[PDB]
């Protein structure tokens, strides 16, 4: 399809200010404000009752939104949302304003949580789909991201290769942003990921972030959960979602890394649900 | 501190 080609960038052959950083590597705390239309697949999961941000998410077609399972279901914290508890807001930039004539607000038809999502232990298979009640109209600000094929995943999911994380979550581990935030972060070697934590890491996870000695900073944080870790393919110039913001111990701590759901590894399940 | 969204969105 037309996935992963942004109306305000690839479609008009304009580059955003940091995408070159990603390309140069293919050999939110400490982020920046997103540019307008920089992440047109970004979705905000929005609670109705206390009207508040619940999580990030992504648009993968006109009717399907991808997020982290723990955004919807986490029994240890008495979290178990139903379809009616929330809305998805699409095309947003500002965190708090209603963006008249730009954002579109959709209701959920059905939530699907991965049947082997491990909320009991380590958040293994931290992935969920939301089918919308009505298709959303694409615009300059609303456009789906691609899901990776095996070859794009193998070629790009390499240590040192950078992807990009976006969200409206905390700027610090212990303020909130006026607009959507963005940070580019390098994928980390699996042994370094494993050695940074006591949590049992699985093949359905990867980690990203700079090492203490590399100097540069940045991480996702509370409120960024469920949002996309994306990479711009140097083969076809399309953006692909490789990860979902899952977990981390604090935010932007030296020696710690952000963990992300490995989208490709779970793609058979995604397709199973969408095929219905 | 979220702006009220249109009531039509339930
Ligand atoms: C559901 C959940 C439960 C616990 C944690 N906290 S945790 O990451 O230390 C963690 C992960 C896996 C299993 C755990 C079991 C026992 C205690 C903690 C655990 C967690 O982070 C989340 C998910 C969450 O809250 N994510 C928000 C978040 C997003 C990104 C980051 C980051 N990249 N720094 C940090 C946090
Ligand atoms: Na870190």
């Amino acid at each position: 399809a037309d996935c992963g080609l942004r109306p305000l960038f690839e479609k008009k052959s304009l580059e955003d200010k940091t995408e070159r950083e990603l390309l140069e590597s293919y050999i939110i705390v400490e982020g920046s404000d997103a540019e307008i239309g920089m992440s047109p697949w970004q979705v905000m999961l929005f609670r109705k009752s206390p009207q508040e941000l619940l999580c990030g998410a992504s648009l993968i077609s006109d009717r399907w939104v991808l997020t982290a399972a723990h955004c919807l279901l986490y029994p240890p914290w008495d979290k178990n949302f139903t379809e009616n508890d929330l809305l998805v807001r699409i095309g947003k930039h500002s965190r708090t304003r209603y963006e008249r004539n730009i954002e579109k607000i959709s209701m959920l038809e059905k939530i699907y949580i991965h049947p082997r999502y491990n909320w009991r232990e380590n958040l293994d298979r931290d992935i969920a789909l939301m089918k919308l009640k009505k298709p959303v109209a694409f615009s300059d600000y609303i456009h789906p991201v691609c899901l990776p094929d095996r070859e794009t995943a193998a070629s790009l999911l390499q240590a040192g290769y950078k992807g990009r994380v976006t969200g409206w979550g905390n700027l610090k581990e212990t303020g909130q942003p006026s607009v959507l935030q963005v940070v580019n972060l390098p994928i980390v070697e699996r042994p370094v990921c494993k050695d940074s934590t006591r949590i049992r890491i699985t093949d359905n996870m990867f980690c990203a972030g700079y090492k203490p000695d590399e100097g540069k900073r940045g991480d996702a944080c509370e409120g960024d959960s469920g949002g996309p870790f994306v990479m711009k393919s140097p083969f076809n110039n399309r953006w692909y979602q490789m990860g979902i913001v899952s977990w981390g111990e604090g935010c932007d701590r030296d020696g710690k890394y952000g963990f992300y759901t490995h989208v490709f590894r779970l793609k058979k399940w995604i397709q199973k649900v969408i095929d219905q | 501190d979220f702006e009220e969204i249109p009531e039509e969105y339930l």
